[PDB]
Parts: structure tokens; C-alpha cells; sequence
RNA sequence: AGGUA
């Protein structure tokens, strides 16, 4: 009965092979974070990295023994906090969902120290974790050895796993609020302020929108320079007039050079944004894809907040 | 901070022995004996190894040849 | 009581066009306050000089083709919006652009005046092909504050002029783009501070640091009367 | 509900346009505001670390 | 709750958490801990039945380590009758069930901070000290009788800081109302230390400093790290036949 | 970090000393498994090449 | 180029309610100034608030005395909303002393020459016993923002007296700010708007001083922008 | 045992 177990052998794999240097807490949204990083509370960071704190304190000589370092860290003086920032700066940490269904259930992130008590998770990554912020708890693991740190940065990293292992289409796809913001920004009306204007660059579009001299969506001719990957992999700058909307030009500002403008000159649903990310990854590469995904997240959140999209009793 | 390792994967196409070679480089970096070849921003050995491999200073071959030459001056 | 002020403002710039300025530490919310205030000042109301009215010696409409030119009237009008002009004399001044021959009609082709300085010496305004191979007009450049769309200007203009005075949107403000980002920042153990990141693209009529400092000067100049 | 809202001198649709705090610029179309009974559950983050 | 269903009053009254007036009359005395009612003439038994006294349960640990206290919702001279709510219990006001709080909420995305099902909360909420709960947790320090010697509770603990000794009385028990944090000592328990094995370095150090092994080891109850708060109540249970201490 | 007590101590000492490498060792759980299988009438062993 | 906003009539529809007008403001500046002043007023307003209270009869927040129908925590909560102005001193210690049945209000506090109670009807507690007596030492100090008693308690390390009770101090004097930019019509200049700031304050800070302090803070912040360090 | 995903 001690050998036979479910599921699998108990002590070896499950249940459950407990591990040290780990923490657990409730997760919240991280809408300011970059994709390759996640918010980690100061207290969990201190408790997780106590050996690292001791090592660095004895390295710079602020403590003459491990016991003195322990007293310093339990007093939580401001001195140990700079050491903590130093050890966190490069160290990646693994974030894990309570159930793990596929390999995306564990992903590395660069921890960012935050006052508070909950792990801030990148909004794009919650889709992979199948984690909704309704009290879900995630665990954090610390890859100790240098080989493990490197191994996490190379493989465990979120930016290295932008595509699902079951299908080539990206798994970090804008999901709900950012999609709504993008849709409101790109969806066109039939009449609004500043229709029929002629603009050069999307910068004038953003200026007109932020100044309130035009509406977020209105049919406008804008002169824009689209770049096309052609010949042997060289950018082809073509500058001409497109009939589009102000919100679409504002979005095109975000879009990295190398994509056709036709991808954004349309109403953007979930499918449209997913296809656009897939095209961006296939045409440009990894780094432009990650940067563009982060930028589109920020833009979608901002313009969703500016949208004021609300569900009443009359809608 | 090194957001992406794709550039490193470009130099070392296996993406697994890349971890081994960069781990060896970073361990020689942390354990005393070797001095850096790329400027740092108060960073640990990992992103140093990533940057060194990314600019092509370090791969499997350079690390191996260097451990030879150092073996020859220490034996003298 | 005890008030915190930003230390060690940092600026990294690209030509005289695109500057990112990071400012920290700022007390809770102050990053948004300063960013929004500067953004509104720079965008809505900034003294500058811009093109207002144009001639076309051919068709006196704003959307018809121009003979001898491979560019329609609307987009040659649009070209003038991107033309960065700094006038150092009287408020309204007339520039005559008259050049014959095929090729790109750029800002260098415009005559230089003692009151008007052309910021961009090479800037596509028109293209001339074989048919007439001559382009000619006079353009108003006026000092004004903020951004005045042409559709709004005709609303604010009841004095009528003969057809041929093509009205164009004037961007007196020297900024093509202004944005602010507020991010968490750390100093001592208090983490409620925020970095303010001002990313601004200007037309080159004024250095971005000078633009920001004169915008802040305008804001404080509005303020002093409140303070005693 | 709409009659009671009218008695309170409030918009019938139950949506009021709100001005943003960061920018001081009102959101396009009104947003639904109202007093909702909210509950703090016994799942405090302090216990969860 | 602003938007109720009408079962709030029934749930509050029928549950035992609310002090309900068994016999009506006039409120004779109001106190945060006691409510004394002068019963009406037609509701008193023959002879002298006198007053009705309701002691209010205050700041007692629930089964979820949450505070349950009853506050008097009546005042002097108020006429009350049978079935009236004299004291409002936890999550109860004016006899209505009041689990949570009514708050002004707006349904809109806000820079993605409310992304999945998340809530964004104003600083006014914490400033108003609303949704601020009181958690009364229980700690037990048992002085046992080991074969190495009976354990004892005392203020003097070997090789400890004087800050720990500061918060305790001469009986080794923290004062009621002292503010403590994680790691602070509440009960000065010590256990008779047994035989001690020393490494060669330890023997060298004790030979150098002239120190020797302590006959009793520290076993004082510290506050678990991560929690804080005030010591509101101290209970001492010494079995009959065992000498009492000062605090008991 | 899980079960190798000797490896766990060596890792803690290395991290405190400022060195990042591990002893693979053997998790104590597997040694428990071996001893418990041997507790039956079953032989289990570790053989070199 | 610009006209200058000047402080014009500041009416008081109530003691706690003030409507302050700024007439000569350029169009496009009304919203900027309104938002900036709203932020500064809600964030960095100096004010006077209670920080620590010493009650003779009790040892902690979760106890009660005889002859009071409100829990000591309730007295602390009521004192949190106490509205007081101190002029000369940054920190003052008021003494509250009253026995006998009745509603112990703010006016019962022993008033010094530098301490003004602007809400004398603010009830502190109720004494329901003839011989019940309340004696309290209420420490009121100056500050800005919101400093709860969980941050300076880490900077004091378990304050030595156990008879003193720390309360979260909401130093913010203003409770509500609104601003309306409307078309201010005046003969000179066709394009001008006026900013009407409607303010609800606990009466501790005058609206004139409020606007002046907000402007001072904004100017001090802009000082860094004016001169750039390169 | 109850509760959470």
C-alpha cells in the first residue's frame, strides 16, 4: 500500500515531491509589466532568496557571519533591500499554475519587486495558464544553480514560448479587454468629427485625437509609409495615401516596420489580432513580435479605458 | 537583462548545447580565474554569457581552445 | 510641509526630432499630473508658424489634378503641412514658390527671406513631369498657437476671398508627437514613486528640450498669479 | 427602478458620463455607475502566502 | 445592503449572533458590554422579577479566527418590546444582515488593471477603514512535565534580548494590550536542557570565553512570523493540585 | 531542493559561499523506495556498467 | 499671447463647501489647470489629523469601559473624522475630560489658543452612566496624504507605552473636488473660459489657501522642467 | 471535515 499509489508513486512524483525555495500566492493583473517579467512581492522575494542575500551580504562584508546576516534580514533593514534588488535583477523565477495541463503551465519571468502581497502576472500570459484572476493561486520556484538560471532564461522564458506547442498560431493572444479596446479603436462610424481630413503620418492622427479636434474613428485619408519585406529581406518603404480611420492610424504607429497596412485597416476582432500577430512573427521574427505584442497590449488597454465601454441595463 | 535568446540560438542552432556552453562560460565567469570580455551593468554571469555568445566571442569551440591554452601555461 | 522634487532628469535624443526624457522620483500621481499638463500645453496651444493658405495657378479647387505635375492638389497641399517653417519677423508673411523643370520640388526651391528660416532644406513638396514642367504659387505662413484645422478655420472666417485661396490645416505647434508614460519607481524603501517618461517628436523648428522647457515656462507663467 | 431613479434626480438610463482622473477627459458614451453590495471573502492574501 | 431581499432582518434575528429582547420594557442601562432592561409591568412575573440583563459578547474568536462582537444599537429610555434587536452582532446593523458593504462601482475597463475578473479599488476605501476586518487568532503555550524536568514559565530567559523581557511581567506572561509583531516572545517558557554534545570548535570557544552550557534551554512561545496585532486576552489554566502563579 | 539531504546542504553552503553548481546525488525518496522494496521478498540493486 | 487667470470671487455656500472661480483663462487651459489642481488638492494637501490617542481606562483598541455605549474602536473611528486646525504647532496634545451622562462631542475638548475645532457638534462618544468619566489625550499632528498606523509603527518598533493607541491618520482636508470649465464671456479677447472649482473640505483649510498651496506645489514641480540637468 | 480554483 505504501508502494502502490495514486496518481503514481507518492514520494517520487505524486503525491507529491515537495520542493524547497518555493512560494505561493494569489495572482493579480500586471498591466504595466513587460512580457518577460512578472511582479513578485517584496516579502516573498526576501524569503525565497535568503541564501542569496546572505551570500551577497558576506561578499560586500556588511555581515561577518551567516548568523549576523540572518539578524539583518529579519530586521529587514534598508541595507539588505539593495542586495535583494541586485540578486533579483538577473535571476529569473518560474511561475506555475495550480493545475498543469501543458508545458506553458510553467513559465519563467524576470521578477520585479513590488510592495504588496500578490504576484502580478502579465495579462497576455494568463491565457496560457488558463488562469482567471478570481482567487487563483500560483506558485513561484527559484532555479538555483547557474545552469538552471540559464536554462530558465533560454527555455522557460515567456518570450521564448509565444507559440503553442500544439499549433503554430501564437498562444499569447490579446484576449478580452485589450481586444475590446483595439476593436473600438479600429471600428469605424458613419459620421464623426474630422471626417474628410487629409493627414500625413499617424502622428497627426494621434495629435488630432488627443486634442479632441477629431474622433477616435472617422474616415480620413492619411499619408503613411508602409514597409514591405521584399527582394532578399530588405525593407521597401512605400509612402502613399490610404483611406482609413484615425484609430487605425494610431494603431499603425505601434505596428513595427515590415507589415502591410491592410492588416490593421479593418475591424479587429480576436481572430484578426491573432492572425496579425502570427503574420508579424512569421515575417519579422521573435523580438519584433514580443515588442509588438507588449505595445499592442498597452495600446489596447489605454484605448479601452478611454473608450468607456460599459454594459448598462439598456444595452 | 536579456529578453530573448533567439540571437544566441542563431549562433548555436541546437538550443540545448547552447545552454551547456553558456553555462560553462558563466561558471568560469563566476568561479574565480576568468575575467570578462563584455562590459556589464552590474549584472550576473548569465546575461554576460548571453551577450558574449550573441556577439560571437564565445561558443563551444572558443571555450574549448581557451581551456587548452590555459592548461598549457599552468603546466609550465 | 516637506515636498519632494525630481532629481537627475535624463534625456536621450535622436537628432533634433525624437527625444525621450525620463524624470524621477515623482510623488504619487505627480507623474500623471505633469505628463498630462505638458501634453495638453504642447498639443493644444503652442506658439509657432505654419502654412495657412496656398495658391494653385491652375485649378482653383482643392481636390483636382494639376497640369505638369504628377501629384494632385490635395496631396501637394498635404506636403506643405509637413513643411517646418520658423518665422522670426512679422506674423503673416507670403512665400512665393516658382520653379520650372522636371524633378522634385523641395523646400530648397523656395526663396529664403530674412524673417523666414526653412528648417528642412530637402523636403518633398511636389514632383514635376513633362507637360508644363513649371510650378507656381504663393503661400501664407502665419504665427499661431496650437493646431487649427482648415475646416474649423473657414468656420471662423467670414471674410471671403476669390476662389484660389486653398485653405490648409496649419500645425503651428512644433510637435508631431507627445506621449507620457508613468511607471513605478523606487527610492529608499518607499515604492509609491513614479518615473515620468516624456517621449516627444518635434519638427525641428525647436529643440525638444527647449520645447519642453518653454512649455513648462508657459504653464508656470499661467500659474504665478495664483502663488503669493 | 427607472421611476425611483427619476425620484432621485438621476439619469433614467442609469449611466453617467465619467471624467478620467489621469487625463481629466470624459469617456466617450456614458458609463454605468451605481452602489453595489460588495463582499470581502475569507480568502485574504495575507493567509495565502 | 442597499438592495436587499427582505430576509436580512429574519436571518439576523433568528441567528444567535443578535441579542434580542426576550421580554419588552424600557431600556434601563446601556453599556458596550451590558444592556439592562426594566421589564414592563404586564410582562413581569408575580412578585419581584426585576430587570433583564444581556451581556454582550465582545471580541471573541470565532471558528474562522474572525472577531465576533455585539454592539448596542439602542439608547437610554428607548421603549423596546419582545423580538426587538437590542444589540447588533457581527455583520449586522439595525437588525439587518450586513455581511459586506455598499460601495460606488463603475463598470468600465481601466488601463487593464481590472482584466480577468479583477477589481480596482480606490484609496478612499482603505482611508475610510472599510472592508477592514479584525482577525482574532489563538496561540497556546503549554508548560508540560518532561522527564528531563518540569517546564516552567518565567520572565528570565537565558541568552535573549532585553526587548523580549520588556513586554513580559514578572510572571513571564505578556501584558494584556501590549503590541506584538512576528517573532516577539509572548510566553517565557523554558525547558530543562538535557545532556549537551559539543563539537571541538565549540569546546575551544567555551574554553576561550569562559562560558559554559546553560542548564535550561529557551522554549518561549514566539509570535509566528508574518502576523502582528495586540494581545487582547490572556487565559491561564493550571490544573488543581498544581501551584498557581501570579498571572493566574 | 527536494530530497537529497547531502545535496541540499551542499547547495545551501555553495549559495552562501557564492557558487552555483549542484551534486546530483540520490534523492532520499529513492533510497527509501529501495529499502522498502527490499523489505519484501524482492531483491533490488544498483549495478555499474 | 496669453491672458492671466486671477483669483476672483470665492463664495461659501456652506462652511464646508467652497466655490472658487478663475475667470481670465485661455481656452485649452481650463481643463489642464482644472485637472492639475484637482490632482494636487486630492494628493498633496497639508492638514491636521489625529495620530495617537491615550485613554486612561483602556489598554488596547479592543476593550471597553463602563458607561459608554460605543466601543473604544468606535471612539477611535469617530476621532478619525474629527476636524481640527492647528496654527502655531505642528504637533499638539488635546485633553478631553468629561463625566456624567450625555453625548461627549468635540466641543468638550479643552481648547488651546492655537487649536480650533471647526466641527464642535462632531460626537465622540456617549456616556450612559452618571459616574462614568472619560479622560483622553488626543495627539493631533500635521501631515499630507494618507499615513496609516502600519507604516510609522515599523519606524517606531512597537512604541514603548502600551496605553497609547495609534490610529490611521487621513490628513487630507479636502473630501471632494470638481471643476467646470465654461465659456467666460468678457469684452477683451473673444476666446476665454473660466474655471469654477467646487470643493468640499472638512473646514480645516480655506479655499484660498488651498488653491495657493496647490499652485505652489505645481510650480515647484515645474521648476525641474524649467531648468534641465544635462 | 468544510472551502477555493
Amino acid at each position: 500500500d505504501m508502494i502502490k499509489g495514486k496518481q503514481g508513486r507518492f514520494r517520487q512524483n505524486l503525491l507529491g515531491k515537495r520542493v524547497d525555495y518555493s512560494g505561493r500566492s494569489v495572482i493579480t493583473v500586471g498591466p504595466y509589466l513587460r512580457l518577460h517579467q512578472c511582479g513578485l512581492p517584496k516579502k516573498m522575494a526576501l524569503e525565497l532568496f535568503k541564501p542569496f542575500i546572505y551570500g551577497k551580504l558576506e561578499l560586500r562584508g556588511l555581515a561577518t557571519t551567516i548568523k549576523a546576516a540572518k539578524k539583518m534580514v529579519e530586521r529587514e533593514e534598508a541595507v539588505v533591500w539593495d542586495i535583494l534588488d541586485e540578486v533579483i535583477r538577473e535571476h529569473p523565477v518560474l511561475l506555475n499554475r495550480a493545475p498543469t495541463l501543458h508545458r506553458l503551465g510553467i513559465q519563467a519571468f524576470e521578477p520585479v519587486l513590488i510592495e504588496g502581497k500578490a504576484i502580478q502576472l502579465h495579462p497576455l500570459v494568463c491565457a496560457a495558464y488558463n488562469a482567471d484572476f478570481d482567487g487563483d493561486q500560483m506558485a513561484v520556484h527559484v532555479p538555483l544553480t547557474l545552469e538552471a538560471q540559464l536554462e530558465a532564461r533560454a527555455l522557460m522564458m515567456s518570450t521564448n514560448n509565444i507559440l503553442s506547442p500544439a499549433n503554430g498560431e501564437p498562444i499569447i493572444v490579446p484576449s478580452q479587454d485589450v481586444v475590446l479596446g483595439l476593436y473600438y479603436m479600429t471600428r469605424d462610424c458613419v459620421n464623426a468629427k474630422g471626417e474628410g481630413m487629409v493627414l500625413t503620418g499617424p502622428k497627426e492622427a494621434e495629435r488630432l485625437y488627443r486634442s479632441g479636434l477629431a474622433s477616435l474613428h472617422a474616415r480620413v485619408k492619411v499619408r503613411i509609409t508602409e514597409y514591405e519585406k521584399d527582394a532578399n529581406g530588405e525593407l521597401v518603404a512605400k509612402t502613399s495615401l490610404k483611406d482609413t480611420t484615425v484609430g487605425r492610424a494610431i494603431l499603425w504607429m505601434i505596428v513595427p516596420k515590415g507589415l502591410p497596412y491592410s492588416i490593421v485597416n479593418q475591424a479587429l476582432g480576436k481572430k484578426a489580432i491573432s492572425k496579425m500577430l502570427n503574420t508579424c512573427y512569421r515575417i519579422l521574427g521573435l523580438k519584433p513580435t514580443v515588442i509588438f505584442a507588449d505595445q499592442i497590449m498597452y495600446t489596447g488597454f489605454a484605448y479601452a479605458a478611454r473608450s468607456g465601454a460599459s454594459v448598462g441595463i439598456d444595452d | 537583462a536579456r529578453v530573448t535568446v533567439q540571437d544566441a540560438v542563431e549562433k548555436i542552432g541546437n538550443r540545448f548545447d547552447l545552454v551547456l556552453v553558456a553555462a560553462r562560460r558563466a561558471r568560469q565567469m563566476q568561479v574565480g580565474g576568468k575575467d570578462p570580455l563584455v562590459p556589464e551593468e552590474n549584472d550576473k554571469t548569465t546575461v554576460i554569457a548571453l551577450r558574449e555568445i550573441e556577439e560571437g566571442l564565445i561558443n563551444n569551440q572558443i571555450l574549448d581552445v581557451r581551456e587548452r591554452q590555459e592548461q598549457q601555461e599552468q603546466e609550465a | 510641509t516637506e515636498f519632494l522634487k525630481p532629481r537627475l532628469v535624463d534625456i536621450e535624443q535622436v537628432s533634433s526630432t525624437h527625444a525621450k526624457v525620463t524624470l524621477e522620483p515623482l510623488e504619487r500621481g505627480f507623474g500623471h499630473t505633469l505628463g498630462n499638463a505638458l501634453r495638453r500645453i504642447l498639443l493644444s496651444s503652442m506658439p509657432g508658424c505654419a502654412v495657412t493658405e496656398v495658391e494653385i495657378d491652375g485649378v482653383l479647387h482643392e481636390y483636382s489634378t494639376k497640369e505638369g505635375v504628377q501629384e494632385d492638389i490635395l496631396e501637394i497641399l498635404l506636403n506643405l503641412k509637413g513643411l517646418a517653417v520658423r518665422v522670426q519677423g512679422k506674423d503673416e508673411v507670403i512665400l512665393t514658390l516658382n520653379k520650372s523643370g522636371i524633378g522634385p520640388v523641395t523646400a530648397a526651391d523656395i526663396t529664403h527671406d530674412g524673417d523666414v528660416e526653412i528648417v528642412k532644406p530637402q523636403h518633398v513638396i511636389c514632383h514635376l513631369t513633362d507637360e508644363n514642367a513649371s510650378i507656381s504659387m504663393r503661400i501664407k505662413v502665419q504665427r499661431g498657437r496650437g493646431y487649427v484645422p482648415a475646416s474649423t478655420r473657414i468656420h471662423s472666417e467670414e471674410d471671403e476671398r476669390p476662389i484660389g485661396r486653398l485653405l490648409v490645416d496649419a500645425c503651428y505647434s512644433p510637435v508631431e508627437r507627445i506621449a507620457y508614460n508613468v511607471e513605478a519607481a523606487r527610492v529608499e524603501q518607499r515604492t509609491d514613486l513614479d518615473k515620468l517618461v516624456i517621449e516627444m517628436e518635434t519638427n525641428g523648428t525647436i529643440d525638444p528640450e527647449e520645447a519642453i522647457r518653454r512649455a513648462a515656462t508657459i504653464l508656470a507663467e499661467q500659474l504665478e498669479a495664483f502663488v503669493d | 427602478i427607472k421611476e425611483l431613479l427619476k425620484l432621485g434626480d438621476l439619469p433614467t438610463s442609469g449611466q453617467i458620463r465619467l471624467y478620467d482622473g489621469r487625463t481629466g477627459e470624459q469617456f466617450e458614451r456614458p458609463v454605468t455607475v451605481g452602489y453595489m453590495y460588495m463582499l470581502k471573502l475569507n480568502h485574504l492574501v495575507d493567509d495565502k502566502m | 445592503p442597499l438592495v436587499g431581499t427582505g430576509m436580512e432582518r429574519a436571518v439576523a434575528v433568528d441567528s444567535g449572533v443578535t441579542a434580542v429582547a426576550k421580554r419588552g420594557g424600557v431600556v434601563q442601562y446601556v453599556d458596550a458590554s451590558r444592556i439592562v432592561i426594566k421589564v414592563n409591568e404586564d410582562e413581569m412575573y408575580p412578585g419581584e422579577a426585576g430587570i433583564d440583563i444581556y451581556n454582550l459578547t465582545k471580541y471573541t474568536r470565532s471558528n474562522q479566527n474572525t472577531c465576533i462582537n455585539q454592539m448596542p444599537c439602542v439608547s437610554l429610555g428607548e421603549p423596546v418590546e419582545r423580538g426587538d434587536v437590542l444589540a447588533d452582532g457581527p455583520s449586522t446593523d439595525l437588525g439587518e444582515l450586513a455581511l459586506g458593504q455598499n460601495m460606488r462601482v463603475a463598470f468600465m475597463p481601466w488601463n487593464g488593471y481590472n482584466f480577468e475578473d479583477s477589481i480596482l479599488v480606490s484609496e478612499r476605501v482603505v482611508q475610510e477603514d472599510r472592508f477592514t476586518t479584525i482577525h482574532i487568532q489563538e496561540l497556546a503555550c503549554v508548560s508540560r512535565d518532561t522527564k528531563l524536568g518540569p517546564e516552567e514559565i518565567t520572565a528570565d530567559i537565558p541568552n535573549v534580548g532585553e526587548a523580549a523581557l520588556s513586554k513580559l511581567d514578572e510572571s513571564g506572561i505578556v501584558y494584556i494590550g501590549a503590541e506584538v509583531t512576528g517573532g516577539d516572545i509572548l510566553v517565557g517558557k523554558v525547558t530543562p536542557k538535557g545532556e549537551t554534545q559539543l563539537t571541538p570548535e565549540e569546546k575551544l570557544l567555551r574554553a576561550i570565553f569562559g562560558e559554559k552550557a546553560s542548564d535550561v534551554k529557551d522554549s518561549s512561545l514566539r509570535v509566528p512570523n508574518g502576523v502582528s496585532g495586540t494581545v487582547i486576552d490572556v487565559q491561564v489554566f493550571t490544573r488543581d493540585g498544581v501551584e498557581k502563579d501570579k498571572r493566574a | 531542493k527536494s530530497d537529497d539531504v547531502n545535496g541540499r546542504t551542499k547547495m545551501y553552503k555553495n549559495i552562501v559561499d557564492g557558487n552555483h553548481q549542484m551534486e546530483p546525488g540520490m534523492p532520499e525518496s529513492f533510497n527509501v523506495l529501495l529499502k522498502e522494496i527490499r523489505s519484501l521478498g524482492i531483491n533490488i540493486e544498483l549495478e555499474d556498467e
